[PDB]
């Protein structure tokens, strides 16, 4: 369960937004300072906790119960857009069951007449788009010129994103997941596929070069602050871990059991992972450099269509390429449908222990479900319109996976290290782990996290630079103003629960301080 | 040189209570759990009492679960084991030992201090 | 409790002869948390092997430990006469933290 879209589609991207190279440096950085020392520290919180969510920072400094606000508007538009990456994967499942797949070849409707096949492209020398790019952005994108240009809903995106989501419905409470049918497949089955994949990708012509952009770093790209704001919330985002998810994750534990070994793990296998399908993107992107004689960091989208466009052109490249497209993207959408299946879970779970009785659980609890995801239903219809990629990049880049995940990793550090304590929190690691943690995770939680996360903040907004979509749209200035307010709705729900707290708890400033930072 | 020295050792009646006092040197003794191991005269260890590192989470033996008391004193390193309601079975050898990782167990061991019941 | 049934106590083996001595236990210990400790004539007992196989220190390399779940073991590979001790097996995971019985190893 920590392999996902995350992993296989959101690293890539954010790797070939960043350089190639210059991206590894501030991820590696963040995994080892900050990113699976929160993964330990929200385990260990909702481990501790028998609770989870908002009601794990009652018995951790109930000052800052907005943590759990924080990750609950996270997790809400983490599932409103990553349900959107699953309506374009099952487009692209549908549109597999072709002979001929439609990215492949040149003669369409939607082709321009700058449109050559790949492979023909070496020979003629230059305004000239391959067949992949042309089918995401004019087929399954539909893509307009702007955010400020929504175009029309598209039809059939949201019939696709109409059957995930009655999947995702009749699956999480109307269901039950996958429990049997575990073994040797949704749990080994995307990682062969992915080792698959990586095989095509390397023995690639020109792949080398793709290696040489992933690996050799950028000096100069280490100045931009976008570079680590971008590997930090990948840490962050792949790991899950400002979402409340991995904190339910804990409640679903024993007291004493030990939750280092697992922790560190898990998130070394899901950055190897990771690892593993940046390898396979980018000698794939290599390939495509060298066969269509463009640069390498020119070759495909700057942008959340780099898993469908270099994993559908490797597909082409393959011996029949038909069942590998099928495969590919049913991988695609059972990794994406666990996860999502996990965090609506994890969104459900913590709604009704936010108001219990107020959702009586049985014949309205399910009612519940429908009306929840029928408002993320018509939150993800702003997607799936022609400009809906525009929306989405504002969505990936600000609502669930920017300085939101900073400022709550940060917050979380901060409140346990300066207020709970990194002794009194050893020692409940001690009680339950069976030792307390080394200089590693009391000096992460205690400086390298929180200086991590505020140095980066500052940076991205000192030298701020705006978002870009694929490096030639720049973003209109309302369209920043409603990413930011995508992030502040869930940053502000800090700093609204600690004025709402205070104001709720009667006598002096410092009387009412002592009150909600000693636990309960 | 970690050094845990015991002191308290002595004569009580039964009913009575004790004062017993592992003072540490030589390590932090704020960041390492510790705990009262008594050994009977027949040479059979038993394990008394945990406390903490911070004196938050304290554990005591079935035998001893009511009427023994075992604290810190974190800013001039000494464990104490305060004890009521002594009964005529707990004469014996007591030792304090620091055990903060469970999985190494109780690496230093105390000097000796006996308790005797009559 | 978790009460830890050890070899008998009362062991005599001659010196330079590989000897071993069981723990069992009642309940399962998770083999990352059972010690074994060598208390001498009239001294403090020690930590002598951690996790159930790794040495303590202080401790030579002819001491070796093995076992898991809820058979443990303590193998000497060579006695000698600083080896006349009693060994106490102790689980340390479960809450009520219970040792094992004596193992006293004297000489012929
Ligand atoms: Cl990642």
């Amino acid at each position: 369960g920590f392999v996902g879209l995350g992993n296989v589609w959101r690293f890539p991207y954010l790797c070939y937004k960043n350089g190639g190279g210059a991206f590894l440096i501030p991820y590696f950085i963040f995994l080892f300072g900050s990113g699976l020392p929160v993964f330990f520290l929200e385990v260990i919180i909702g481990q501790y906790t028998s609770e989870g969510g908002i009601t794990c920072w009652e018995k951790i400094c109930p000052l800052f119960s907005g943590i759990g606000y924080a990750s609950i508007v996270i997790v809400s538009l983490l599932n409103v857009y990553y349900i959107v990456i699953l309506a374009w994967a099952t487009y692209y499942l549908f549109h597999s069951f072709q002979k001929d797949l439609p990215w492949a070849h040149c003669n369409h409707s939607w082709n321009t007449p700058q449109c050559m096949e790949d492979t023909l492209r070496r020979n003629e020398s230059a305004n000239f788009t391959s067949p992949v790019i042309e089918f995401w952005e004019r087929n399954v994108l539909s893509l307009s010129s702007g955010i400020d240009n929504p175009g029309s809903l598209k039809w059939d995106l949201a019939l696709c994103l109409l059957l995930v989501w009655l999947v995702c419905f009749f699956c999480i409470w109307k269901g039950v997941r996958s429990t049997g049918k575990v073994v040797y497949f949704t749990a080994t089955f995307p990682f062969a596929m992915l080792l698959v994949l990586l095989v095509r990708g390397l023995t690639l012509p020109g792949a080398g070069e793709g290696i040489k952009f992933y690996l050799y770093p950028d000096i100069s790209r280490l100045g931009d602050p976008q570079v680590w704001i971008d590997a930090g919330t990948q840490i962050f985002f792949s790991y899950a871990i400002c979402l409340g998810a991995m904190t339910s994750l804990g409640s679903y534990n024993k007291y004493k059991y030990n939750s280092y070994r697992d922790c560190m793990l898990l998130g070394c296998l899901n950055s190897g992972t990771s690892f593993v399908s940046g390898f396979a993107i980018f000698s794939i992107l290599g390939f495509m450099a060298q066969e269509q004689g463009v640069d390498i960091a020119d070759v495909a989208e700057s942008g959340p269509g780099l898993a469908f466009i270099a994993y559908p052109k490797a597909v082409t490249m393959m011996p029949l390429p038909t069942f590998w497209s099928i495969l590919f993207f049913i991988m695609l959408l059972l990794l994406g449908l666990d996860s999502q299946f996990v965090e609506v879970e994890g969104q459900i779970t913590s709604l009704v222990d936010l108001y219990p009785s107020f959702l009586r659980k049985g014949y309205r609890r399910e009612i519940f479900i429908a009306i929840l995801c029928s408002i993320s239903y018509l939150l993800g219809l702003t997607m799936v319109t022609e400009g809906g990629m525009y929306v989405f990049q504002l969505f990936d880049y600000y609502a669930a996976s920017g300085v939101c995940l900073l400022w709550v990793a940060f917050f979380e550090c901060f409140v346990i290290a300066w207020i709970y304590g990194v002794n009194r929190f050893s020692e409940d690691i001690r009680d339950m782990i069976g030792y307390r943690p080394g200089p590693w995770m009391k000096y992460s939680w205690a400086v390298i996290t929180p200086a991590l996360c505020v140095g980066c903040f500052v940076f991205s907004l000192v030298k701020y630079v705006p978002l870009t979509y694929n490096k030639v749209y720049r973003y209109p200035d309302w369209a920043i103003g409603l990413g930011w307010g995508l992030a502040l709705s869930s940053m502000l729900c800090i700093p609204l629960v600690i004025v709402i707290l205070l104001c709720r708890t009667e006598g002096p400033l410092r009387v009412r301080i002592k009150y909600l930072i000693t636990p309960r | 040189e970690v050094q845990l020295v015991e002191s308290g050792g002595g004569l009580v009646k039964p009913g009575g209570s004790l004062k017993l006092s592992c003072a540490a040197s030589g390590f932090t003794f704020s960041s390492y759990a510790m705990s009262w191991v008594r050994q009977s005269p027949e040479k059979r260890l038993e394990w008394v009492a945990e406390i903490s590192s911070g004196g938050r989470y304290i554990y005591y033996s079935d035998t001893v679960t009511g009427r023994f008391t075992i604290s810190r004193d974190n800013a001039r390193n000494i464990l104490h084991l305060e004890m009521s309601s002594l009964r005529s079975e707990d004469t014996a050898m007591y030792y304090c030992a620091r055990g903060e990782v469970r999985q190494r167990g109780f690496d230093y061991w105390g000097q000796g201090t006996t308790l005797t019941v009559s | 409790e978790n009460v830890l049934t050890q070899s008998p106590a009362i062991m005599s083996t001659s010196p330079g002869e590989k000897v071993t001595m069981t723990c069992r236990a009642s309940s399962s210990v998770g083999s990352s948390y059972l010690h074994w400790y060598q208390q001498k004539s009239g001294a403090s007992p020690k930590l002598w092997i951690y996790s159930t196989s790794n040495l303590a220190s202080g401790v030579p390399a002819r001491f070796s430990g093995s076992g898991s779940g809820t058979s443990y073991s303590l193998t000497i590979s060579s006695v000698e006469a600083e080896d006349a001790a009693t060994y106490y097996c102790q689980q340390f995971s479960g809450y009520p933290l219970t040792f094992g019985s004596g193992t006293k190893l004297e000489m012929k």
